[PDB]
């Protein structure tokens, strides 16, 4: 996607695996707010987008 | 592939008030709508929407 | 039919709104831009990606691009005056042509004959449906991240009513009962 | 002082708020005690090899 | 497309505040 037309997914009542997300990627930098990547992967949402 | 951009202007109306995206949300239909139709030179396109 | 000229108004959306339904189940047709129909000059027309939410009880809810047909009686034709229903869906598709589409679901919801409300807001994470005690609670939510600016009420034809209200920032105290659900709420600003 | 060869593009798994397989089966470092992660580039000139 | 009948003054009767 372009950043003037970005994408957006909203994921609901699924199991989510971030390993894999990450597995797929160089991370370069991450900027992370009241939650950690070590805690985005293991926590219970109500969603996530 | 294709064109990747961003807006750098949007503004309207007799006041030139800058359509600016609010937190969470996205370039409104008339921002995306005159970009895409814009020069790729940062140079001001005019349309009515 | 037998209609009045809601489908000529384009009502702001604002931030949601909530719906008090008494029984045709209400129609509707919301998106971010709201102008006329370029060959007849009529106000109803709406722009690029445009929901809509038509019972028939069971919600069929759609996010499809309009393109309005140009035969006689169309929104695309001189002498069209307004469309109408009389599924939702196909009445819709008479008058227009549905193109584009990126959502669509049927939201079997399971509604009695007493009092019934309805509710629309946005945020984030898209469009989010609610239904009713008189409580409303969340059903559905449509993935749609294109700010909804205008509703229109969709003209329909077998009477019935039902009244549209605007939601706002309000502060409330909400006063909840035995079973959980909300009996009496105050609007801190109303009165004293 | 702990020490070890680490590419300087990876310097976001090495990091606090992280728990790749850099941190997880490897280096993990400790924060009861004051300490600073310092990046930096060793010339050859100095004595050090790889 | 449907011919429709549009009379908006039919429906100013049924009004009730509520
Ligand atoms: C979460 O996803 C990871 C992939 O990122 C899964 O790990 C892989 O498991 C397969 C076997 O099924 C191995 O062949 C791969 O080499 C593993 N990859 C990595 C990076 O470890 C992991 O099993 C998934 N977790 C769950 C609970 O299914
Ligand atoms: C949003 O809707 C408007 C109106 O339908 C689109 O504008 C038209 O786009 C087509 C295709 O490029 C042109 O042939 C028409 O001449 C345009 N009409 C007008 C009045 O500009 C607009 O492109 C749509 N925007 C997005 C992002 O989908
Ligand atoms: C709808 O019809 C009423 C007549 O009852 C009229 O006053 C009103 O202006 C009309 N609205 C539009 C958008 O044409
Ligand atoms: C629709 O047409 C009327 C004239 O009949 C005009 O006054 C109005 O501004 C037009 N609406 C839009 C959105 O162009
Ligand atoms: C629908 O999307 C396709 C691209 O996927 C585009 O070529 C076409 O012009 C669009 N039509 C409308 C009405 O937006
Ligand atoms: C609604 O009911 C139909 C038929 O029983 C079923 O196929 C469909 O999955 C149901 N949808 C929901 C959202 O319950
Ligand atoms: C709620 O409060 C009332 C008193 O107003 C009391 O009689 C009732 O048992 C309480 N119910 C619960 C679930 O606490
Ligand atoms: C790096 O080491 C090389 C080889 O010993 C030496 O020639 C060079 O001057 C050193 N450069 C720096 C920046 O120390």
């Amino acid at each position: 996607p372009t950043i003037m037309q970005y994408k957006r997914q909203v994921f609901t009542r699924c199991n989510y695996n971030l390993t894999l997300l990450l597995s797929l990627v160089q991370v370069d930098e991450f900027v992370c707010d009241k939650i950690t990547p070590e805690a985005l992967a293991t926590g219970c949402y109500s969603s996530l987008t | 592939s294709g064109l990747y951009s961003y807006i750098t202007n949007c503004n309207y109306g007799g006041f030139n008030k800058d359509d600016v995206v609010k937190p969470g949300g996205r370039a409104s239909q008339p921002c995306v709508t005159g970009a895409l139709n814009s020069p790729t030179n940062g140079q001001v396109w005019s349309f009515n929407f | 039919a037998f209609i009045s000229n809601y489908s000529y108004y384009g009502n702001p959306f604002g931030d949601g709104i909530v719906i008090r339904i008494g029984k045709i189940y209400p129609a509707l047709m919301l998106g971010s831009s709201f102008g006329n129909f370029s060959v007849n000059n009529k106000s109803g027309a709406y722009f690029n990606h445009t929901l809509l939410i038509l019972p028939s009880t069971v919600f069929q809810v759609a996010y499809c691009l309009l393109q309005p047909r140009t035969d006689s009686y169309c929104p695309g034709n001189a002498n069209y005056v307004s469309y109408a229903l009389i599924n939702g869906l196909e009445d819709i598709k008479k008058y227009f042509n549905l193109v584009n589409c990126t959502y669509f679901e049927e939201f079997n919801v399971t509604a009695d004959e007493r009092a019934e409300w309805f509710g629309i807001t946005q945020d984030s994470q898209g469009v989010h449906l609610y239904t009713s005690s008189n409580n409303l609670f969340l059903f559905a939510s449509v993935p749609i991240y294109d700010k909804i600016n205008y509703y229109t009420v969709i003209p329909r034809s077998i009477w019935a009513a039902f009244y549209v209200y605007p939601l706002h920032q309000l502060s409330y105290l909400l006063n909840f009962d035995v079973n959980g659900y909300i009996t009496q709420a105050a609007d801190c600003g109303y009165n004293d | 002082v702990d020490w070890f060869a680490f590419p300087y593009a990876w310097k976001s798994y090495l990091a606090i708020g992280s728990a790749d397989r850099i941190v997880r089966f490897n280096y993990n470092q400790d924060y009861s005690n004051p300490s600073c992660r310092i990046h930096s580039k060793v010339n050859s000139s100095v004595g050090i090899s790889y | 497309c449907p011919q429709v009948d549009m009379q908006p003054s039919y429906f100013i009767k049924h009004n009730w505040p509520e």
